[PDB]
RNA sequence: UGGCCCUCGAGUGCAAAGGCAGAAGGGAGCUUGACUGCAAGACCCACCCGUCGAGCAGGGACGAAAGUCGGCCUUAGUGA
RNA sequence: UUCUGGUGUCCUAGGCGUAGAGGAACCACACCAAUCCAUCCCGAACUUGGUGGUUAAACUCUACUGCGGUGACGAUACUGUAGGGGAGGUCCUGCGGAAAAAUAGCUCGACGCCAGG
């Protein structure tokens, strides 16, 4: 009938923001959760391409328990452990923080904290 | 070109009536019609002399149209110098007839009667009219 | 009883008398919202209090403090005041209190048709009404104002209408 | 303190049946003939308007039909 | 009150234009830069005068953090 | 190559409506919820621990040209410069530029980084 125009939920969740724009785009930490599992990435800026990108099966390969839990906090450390490291020797700590729907203490407070073990600090 | 309207906030500058840009609508009602040559300024008091003489030698017959409305209000001095504007509604309001556009519209009638018809509104109308039919 | 009673006889048929699919996608309530509007215009608080003390009974759950929209009415209303609530209940606590007015509280009512007229919204979605004189197991006629009913309307997850009072029909619910 | 226990009423929620010894729950007539019962109100009668429509079918026997004044 | 159509056609302290739903819209907690001292580079005026402004120095508030704030959506609410 | 998730370069040839269809390898519903946390009322939405079932809805694709939108050629309006007419108060001519509406037609996108089948 009419068409009608409504913002879509990554329009109101105060995702984009202002001055970190310094830059043509601020080096963002893509930190999810699925609904089972939670992907990190260190996506770049400029056009595209990231630094380092992992997940919680990838961990699984490297050592980890096979049908083990991966919605438990202790896994979200591991996703940003894993994720961390190799992407500081790619070249130097380029991650900043950015998450809209995470209530502090999200699934994501401890893929932060992860980042400040590796060197990434603020 | 004009037709009752109701009560509102009307009151503003007079205008200028420009090319004939605007103005040129064809034939959609009625079979024949009739447009103007030169834009001016239609007062109320010749549209209704005009519209009861289309019907005046009909008389219980067809329906007429009215695709045009009047806007331009008329602004008039008394006798006294030029202190401020006038007031818009001393004599009455008008618009602007330009060209190329359509006017009056007869149809539901032989050719004869809805031409002579147009013949007496023409004279109503301080502006040269011409006459068209169709096509 | 009532939430189990649901995927043993409710869900069954509703498979059967539909279209024959999965087992989900069926006519399911997700909420029960028992709003109780108070006597507007009379500019009280008493009666505020009377109510949010009221249904915080039936329901054990303190209602809202919902407030007069912003809007140019006739009266003298303003824009700030408070003047009726609406209690919500979900999962467990929903199929219990459902299933309260479906056994108790009724046919307890004194004359009781049953009789319902057409209502429904147009989307799978069903609400009732109650006189200002109705009964529940926490109502207590001893220490209250005056009598007063309150308002029902249950939603559910239907698409249509028709499957809308399908679910309360063989749930248990007076038709 | 009121605001203390928000009282949850679990027991009631759960266990609607309960006892039905304490109050009446659906014992009564629920939907079904009370005593005598004599209301005839404007919907009972009225409504189930009975339609009586009868007429004079064509049958096989001599018989002379016709008043004794004919008129229109 | 619940569901559906829900599309600057609402709401912005007050006139009006423009702009705004990455919201200054609206609500809540903490707070209160409705900061001091300066300030590259410019706009607006004959002049006076008016306006905007990254960053720097000395200290704080909020958030995990990045980070914001030197008044109030802006333009009048004034006068050497 | 196909499919799927997050984030961009482009923002209604990329929108909306309708119909069909797919996945428990991925994504959504959904299960549970004494907790960290949230709901001025409900864990509906966030959030936390996770069997089963589903993938209806939502979302991602495909098909279908109702409703939007994109958009020629020609003509017309207007106009700079240099002139000529003229009673409606405008208009014409040489020359340069030349859209809006409308018509044929196009069209229901096309790609980039990374990860999981």
């Amino acid at each position: 009938k009419a068409k009608t125009r409504r913002e879509d939920r990554t329009a109101r969740h105060v995702r984009i923001r202002k001055k970190v724009e310094g830059t043509p785009e601020r080096p963002r930490l893509c930190v999810f959760r699925s609904n089972k599992h939670l992907y990190v990435q260190v996506i770049d800026d400029s056009k595209m391409h990231t630094l380092a990108s992992a997940s919680t099966m990838q961990k699984s390969i490297s050592e980890e328990l096979d049908y083990s839990s991966s919605p438990t906090i202790e896994v979200a450390k591991k996703v940003g452990e894993v994720i961390a490291s190799a992407c500081l020797e790619k070249g130097i700590t380029k991650v900043a923080f950015d998450r809209g729907g995470y209530p502090y203490h999200g699934r994501v407070k401890a893929l932060a904290d992860a980042a400040r073990e590796k060197g990434l600090q603020f | 070109m004009l037709s009752p309207k109701r009560t509102r906030f009307r009151k503003q500058h007079r205008g200028r009536m420009k090319g004939i840009s605007y103005r040129g609508n064809r034939i959609c009602f009625g079979r024949y019609a009739l447009q103007a040559l030169e834009p001016a300024w239609i007062t109320s008091r010749q549209i209704e002399a005009g519209r009861r003489a289309m019907t005046r030698n009909a008389r219980r017959g067809g329906k007429i149209w009215v695709r045009i409305f009047p806007d331009k209000p008329v602004t008039v001095r008394p006798a006294e110098t030029r202190m401020g504007s006038g007031k818009g509604s001393p004599e009455y309001w008008v618009a602007v007839v330009k060209p190329g556009r359509i006017l009056y519209e007869i149809s539901g009638v032989a050719e004869n009667i809805a031409r002579r018809a147009v013949a007496i509104a023409a004279s109503k109308m301080p502006i040269r009219t011409q006459f068209i039919i169709s096509g | 009883r009532l939430k189990t009673n649901y995927i043993e006889k409710m869900v069954p048929l509703l498979k059967e008398e539909f279209s024959y699919s999965n087992i989900l996608e069926v006519p399911k309530v997700v909420k029960i919202v028992v709003n109780c509007g108070i006597g507007d215009a009379s500019q009280n608080a008493k009666g505020l209090d009377a109510a949010i003390n009221e249904l915080a009974l039936i329901t054990g759950q303190r209602p809202v403090k919902t407030k007069a929209k912003t809007s140019i009415a006739g009266f003298k209303v303003r824009e700030g005041m408070t003047l009726g609530i609406a209690v919500t209940l979900r999962g467990n606590l929903m199929y219990s209190f459902l299933d309260r007015l479906i056994n108790l509280a009724l046919p307890r009512t004194r004359d009781f048709q049953g009789v319902n007229p057409n209502s429904f919204d147009g989307h799978g979605n069903y609400s009732v009404g109650f006189r200002e004189q109705s009964v529940f197991p926490e109502i207590k006629p001893e220490i209250v104002g005056k009598a007063r009913g309150m308002d029902v309307c249950i939603t559910t997850t239907a698409k249509t209408d028709k499957e809308a009072y399908k679910l309360l029909s063989l749930m248990g619910m007076p038709f | 303190k009121k605001e203390l226990h928000p009282e949850f009423h679990e027991d009631a929620k759960v266990y609607c049946n309960g006892e039905l010894v304490m109050t009446t729950g659906g014992t009564k007539k629920e939907y079904v003939v009370d005593v005598w019962s004599g209301n005839h109100p404007f919907y009972l009668g009225n409504r189930s308007a009975l339609m009586v429509d009868a007429d004079q079918v064509e049958k096989f026997r001599k018989r002379f039909a016709g008043l004794s004044e004919i008129m229109e």
